[PDB]
DNA sequence: ACAGGATGTATATATGTGACACGTGCCTGGAGACTAGGGAGTAATCCCCTTGGCGGTTAAAACGCGGGGGACAGCGCGTACGTGCGTTTAAGCGGTGCTAGAGCTGTCTACGACCAATTGAGCGGCCTCGGCACCGGGATTCTCCA
DNA sequence: TGGAGAATCCCGGTGCCGAGGCCGCTCAATTGGTCGTAGACAGCTCTAGCACCGCTTAAACGCACGTACGCGCTGTCCCCCGCGTTTTAACCGCCAAGGGGATTACTCCCTAGTCTCCAGGCACGTGTCACATATATACATCCTGT
């Protein structure tokens, strides 16, 4: 309901005005997702120091509409209850109203499309968008038994009295599957089910990373980046963004983008994120390796980025590669053909009157490449091909021979493949000259795939 | 990505495809059997497409490529090289 | 004249996968015969696969190709991991 | 009273009148769109010329085309007018596809 | 120095120096690289091996020690990639798959 | 009191007997003769290989059983068992022999 | 002496036999001169190929290895003669 | 030493020139002969001019003074002997000849 | 950079078997595909000749052999007469 | 069968325009004249293998007789496809912009062809001993007439 | 629903012509060099593939209705199958005759290779008309009442 203290707030024109609005909707069990979720979104869209005119009237016509909207569309009554466990159908029912509130043009992943109040004013809305805004609405409809999912990049819907029922009410960028099939085929979309349940603290945390600050493909608003780091800090001293990787690197992204004194370094956050994913998610996350390896590409410190890196293929390694998760294959593709080539030659550079001479460095590159012949075997689509050779041979030529006898391939540091293509290379490359010939055979060979 | 494109062929399609084959009446199955079939064909094709385009170290899947590889299945091209 | 066959390979073969199974004379030309006749297959798709590219030389990448391009499925990935596992040792030693 | 025709001479008419031409009869956006799902499944992040798509789509056509002469040769065979998907998978069978 | 058979570098039964002469004199390119005689060479053993197993197998299922055409018939009809490998081919001496259709066969 | 068979059955036990074979279906000499006929239509005064009628046999009974093959799925598409002229004619023009 | 038919000597029963090999119940009565005009164009063309293969060697014995090349040519390969 | 080409020596259109030089290099055998390119080029000389008189013949029946693809199709098609050469080749933009069965008609 | 084609001389020969028709360039095209079709079919037939007999050339009889082989019913009997008549005329001066 | 109502489509005339046929510079590949070396033509020889005939066995083909199983035609019906129509949806065209990657030019370096040496391997004969079909008796299993 | 019939397999002994092993012995695969050049790599640069938006209108869609046709059922008959008998030509074995497939040796001539030179075929640019499109006229054809 329209709460009076709510309406008590008055929320002004002025950053810490929205600080103190999430810090007083973050002291009850449920926070009101849609206000908050409308005043950020308007907030956003009128700026995409003149401070966006914040006006309760606008607002609560377009709540009271949306509201008017749901219930008229979902209706309790419709349909049985089970004393507390929401129903399939009722979820199908809200995102079937939700999906048919939109148009048939389609945003084509336009920015700034990712918040409620352009959703309620528009008929334009993401896959994410989507999701939160059937969660938004389930809420609103006092089911607050159901709970909003989030993958590494695919958001989902779950619900259920312990979210043992899934429904991936939101297509991949098809309203009601179950994920156990996803998670059978071990693909990155799923995270092998280890998906983050997230409650409605956890989807304040996604309104806040889901500010999308670049204005244009060249200019960005610094206004909504000191927004977004107020909002992620003060959601951090509650505790709440620790569960989500991706909150803790935006935000270390953030500080390292502009220092703030009296917190901790970029460096830090980055780690907690990387422990996070190591204890809660069983070291299943990506993004938090890669925000790491970025952050030490920035600087010219190679040797750090590579493990990172590695360790990043390693997190990939048990993975199955298929046509559903192209963004992690086109991530790892940039990865290993354009930023490690540039980096080793801007090195070697350096190097030539270190970041080479270092077998560490070369070891954790040839891990880098294992994990990705590992993640390639047993996939149903080919990963490495001809493109992927080119740069390999090219990054293995930049370390010099004697650099790279110093290593050691069993079953300078020791290291072992987990990965069929590798145990050819385990003797073809370490020698004092690279034969590319047999390298590029090697790996465009199309083995260890299932089609 | 691209998902269920197959149904991009459509009825009203396949019907011109057989009326230029030459029949007449045609049951209301015969849709999904051809949409099976000329994805079955489709795949074979490009299969020996992409494998011509990556020999060649190339992104770019030209119609040399295509032409081959139905040369190569045995459905020779004419007007494309 | 002396006649070339695959009869001593094919034999050394067969006592490799099957120690205790003799093979007749009508099978061992069969079995010629089939040899001769992949391997006019695939040469002849690597020599296409060479003046497709304007290159002048067939290499282990065509023979590959060639092998990707003709054996089904299945075979196409075990034959090639067997190349490739043969290549690797070539050259190596 | 509206004059409408016996059933089975429009088919006739469109018999002749895709016979006599030479357009290609399926469209070619929806027609690009799966051959690149299609090949979304060999090589991620693939590029095709557009004499690509087209030399693709002239060769489904004329596929299709003489697969439905052989099917409606079964049809006949079996004395019927209309082509059940058992004429598809008999042409398929006897030309050695399937 | 001491001789050694690029088969057995290559742990190959097959010929690698049989299979290079084969590719230079049979006019396939004005050149072929050294490693392509040992990559045929190989798929040719593998092929070679994969038919002579499933034809021995088809042998054993026989109570007969000594693989005929019949048997290498046998082996290639019943699977299912080797099929489409040899599809436009006979073996000579080769009967055919025992299949009699069910619609034929009465109940 | 004669016992005998339904006409379906021996049918069926010579379908077995001939599938579970490899001997050759015709009979030498007159297939010999019928090769060396049908050469002197093209070159007159022609000697033959055994080896070379034999490696014709070998070929003409696989291409009949394959034709007769199809024929038997023609024939089972009309609705029928008996294969008719009809039925190879239908097989020979899909595999494109006519 | 000029071989008058010699086509007759595919008898009914060798094409009872070809068919019972390739699955068949009951077979009509003029199969058996169908599969007669059958056979004698696909040897005609056979044959036809092979004394071609066998004229340009400058050769007046048609080889085995004439008549894989011939069959070769249909798309026909035959294995076990040769090749 | 005035240069007379080797096709008008030969009394062609078709090069003779042009043709040796993709014999040769086409990697077809080792060693070309001087008659050879002259055949062959005289061969393919009169395949075109049989095709393109069919061609002609077509665009003519349609009132028309160009050969499009839909003639040389129907030359093709019509003409037994050019249609079995060009069996599985597909003349692209040509269509189909025109041909309904007689039993789907209602006489 | 320069392309090869058989335009010129299709051209050539339409003009003088239909003066007064011309061709477009989609059938230009698909007869250039046509020529370069039937050019790789005798030469690899002819090849193929040329090496089953122990042979190292090319010469005119294995090109004749070779349309015999390939061109159907009287296609080959013209198709032989015209090159036979051309290798006279060549030789003869 | 035959004549009107309505029909999609044939016949005829015209403007546009964008592709087709032609002219020009030129340069790249083809033509003309030695050189030489090996492929192929030619002739004599061997002897393997093809043709031709005789002669007896018995396997298989040819012929005729029920007879019953399956092909073919006629009927009925009911259902699934074609035909039209108004509504919706996305193809198609037309700009506008970005940039990835195809095609190409200049190094230059590693790799394949040639060649001399020769030695261990693979082929042509020649035993020799076991695998496999033949024969023969016993057991099994599915199948038309009561 | 229970008995006679015809294949069909399982098991034991055999002696055989074919695969496996042994013996020479050449010959072609290996070793080691050079040496030229094919392609590997880098940088560049223009082009054409991808993406996006907006308008138009052609075409796909959903729906209702009639009805042509697919399919099941029944009846008749005809013609294919199984069986017994005769017969006839395949087949196995043997013996001759010779011709034509392989092989070798000599030589000669024909084609690769090189060099010089030039002209004809390709890229670029330009007139121009063949054919597509729009409308006015027209005309065989399909459906239905006669």
């Amino acid at each position: 309901g329209l709460k009076a203290a709510q309406k008590t707030l008055f929320p002004l024109r002025s950053i810490d005005d929205v600080v103190r609005l999430f810090a007083a909707e973050l002291g009850r069990e449920e926070p009101d997702l849609v206000l908050l979720s409308l005043v950020l979104g308007f907030v956003e869209h009128f700026l995409a120091t003149y401070f966006p005119v914040a006006d309760l009237s606008i607002i609560a016509a377009l709540y009271a509409r949306f509201t008017a909207q749901i219930r008229g569309a979902v209706d309790l009554s419709l349909y049985p209850r089970e004393g507390g466990v929401s129903s399939r159908e009722l979820v199908k029912k809200v995102s079937d109203v939700i999906w048919n509130s939109l148009s048939r043009s389609y945003f084509k992943d336009r920015a700034h499309i990712q918040s409620l109040f352009s959703f309620i004013t528009g008929t334009k809305l993401d896959s994410s968008g989507v999701a939160f805004a059937v969660v938004g609405a389930c809420q609103a409809l006092g089911l607050r038994d159901v709970h909003l999912a989030l993958s590494e990049d695919h958001a989902w819907v779950v619900f259920g009295p312990n979210g043992e029922q899934t429904a991936e009410v939101t297509w991949h960028g098809r309203r009601g599957q179950t994920v156990n099939a996803g998670v059978a085929e071990r693909s990155w979309l799923y995270l092998k089910g280890s998906y983050m349940r997230c409650d409605r603290k956890m989807e304040v945390a996604f309104m806040v990373c889901a500010i999308n600050p670049s204005i244009d493909l060249h200019t960005d608003s610094l206004e909504l980046l000191q927004l977004q780091q107020k909002l992620l800090w003060l959601l951090y001293d509650l505790g709440h963004l620790e569960r989500y990787p991706m909150a803790l690197g935006n935000l270390a992204d953030l500080e390292e983008l502009e220092p703030t004194p009296g917190r901790p370094d970029p460096l830090t956050l980055y780690h907690k994120g990387i422990a996070s994913a190591k204890t809660y998610y069983r070291d299943e996350h990506i993004y938090p390796y890669m925000y790491l390896a970025g952050y030490h590409c920035r600087n010219r410190n190679v040797r750090e980025a590579l493990q990172a890196w590695a360790d990043t293929a390693t997190v990939i390694q048990d993975y199955n590669y298929c046509r559903e998760d192209e963004e992690i294959y086109k991530e790892f593709f940039e990865v290993a053909n354009d930023v490690i080539p540039n980096l080793l030659k801007e090195a070697a550079s350096l190097l030539e009157a270190s970041a080479l001479q270092d077998p560490e460095c070369f070891a954790h590159l040839l891990r880098f490449y294992d994990g990705i012949c590992k993640w390639e075997e047993g996939s149903p689509t080919p990963v490495l091909h001809v493109g992927w050779a080119t740069f390999l041979v090219q990054s293995l030529g930049r370390f010099e021979g004697q650099v790279r006898q110093k290593v050691r391939i069993v079953s300078g540091p020791v290291l072992t493949f987990q990965s069929e293509k590798m145990k050819g290379m385990k003797e073809l490359l370490v020698a004092t000259k690279i034969n590319s010939s047999a390298i590029k055979l090697q790996l465009t060979a199309q083995s260890q795939v299932q089609m | 990505v691209l998902r269920d494109n197959i149904q991009g062929i459509t009825k009203p399609a396949i019907r011109r495809l057989a009326r230029r084959g030459g029949v007449k009446r045609i049951s209301g199955l015969i849709y999904e059997e051809t949409r099976g079939v000329l994805k079955v064909f489709l795949e074979n094709v490009i299969r020996d497409a992409v494998t011509y385009t990556e020999h060649a170290k190339r992104k770019t899947v030209t119609a040399m490529d295509v032409v081959y590889a139905l040369k190569r299945q045995g459905r020779t091209l004419y007007g494309f090289g | 004249s002396r006649k070339e066959s695959y009869a001593i390979y094919v034999y050394k073969v067969l006592k490799q996968v099957h120690p205790d199974t003799g093979i007749s004379s009508k099978a061992m030309s069969i079995m010629n015969s089939f040899v001769n006749d992949v391997f006019e297959r695939i040469a002849g798709e690597a020599s296409r696969l060479a003046h497709y590219n304007k290159r002048s030389t067939i290499t282990s990448r065509e023979i590959q190709t060639a092998v990707r391009l003709l054996l089904p499925g299945e075979l196409a990935k075990h034959a090639v991991s067997e190349g490739t596992k043969a290549v690797t040792k070539y050259t190596s030693a | 009273k509206p004059h409408r025709y016996r059933p089975g001479t429009v088919a006739l008419r469109e018999i002749r009148r895709y016979q006599k031409s030479t357009e290609l009869l399926i469209r070619k956006l929806p027609f690009q769109r799966l051959v690149r799902e299609i090949a979304q499944d060999f090589k991620t992040d693939l590029r095709f010329q557009s004499s690509a798509v087209m030399a693709l789509q002239e060769a489904s056509e004329a596929y299709l085309v003489g697969l439905f002469e052989d099917t409606n040769l079964c049809a006949i065979h079996a004395k019927r007018v209309t082509i059940m998907p058992k004429d598809i998978q008999l042409a398929r069978r006897i030309r050695g596809e399937r | 120095a001491k001789a050694k058979t690029r088969s057995s570098r290559a742990g190959l039964q097959f010929p690698v120096g049989r299979v290079h002469r084969l590719l230079r004199k049979g006019n396939y390119a004005e050149r072929v690289g050294a490693g392509a005689p040992v990559y045929l060479a190989a798929v040719l053993e593998y092929l070679t091996a994969e038919i002579l197993e499933l034809a021995g197998n088809a042998a054993r299922d026989n109570k007969k020690t000594r693989i005929i055409p019949r048997h290498l018939q046998l082996a290639v009809r019943n699977d299912e990639e080797l099929n489409k490998l040899l599809g436009g081919v006979t073996i000579a001496q080769g009967g055919v798959l025992p299949n009699i259709q069910s619609v034929l066969l009465p109940k």
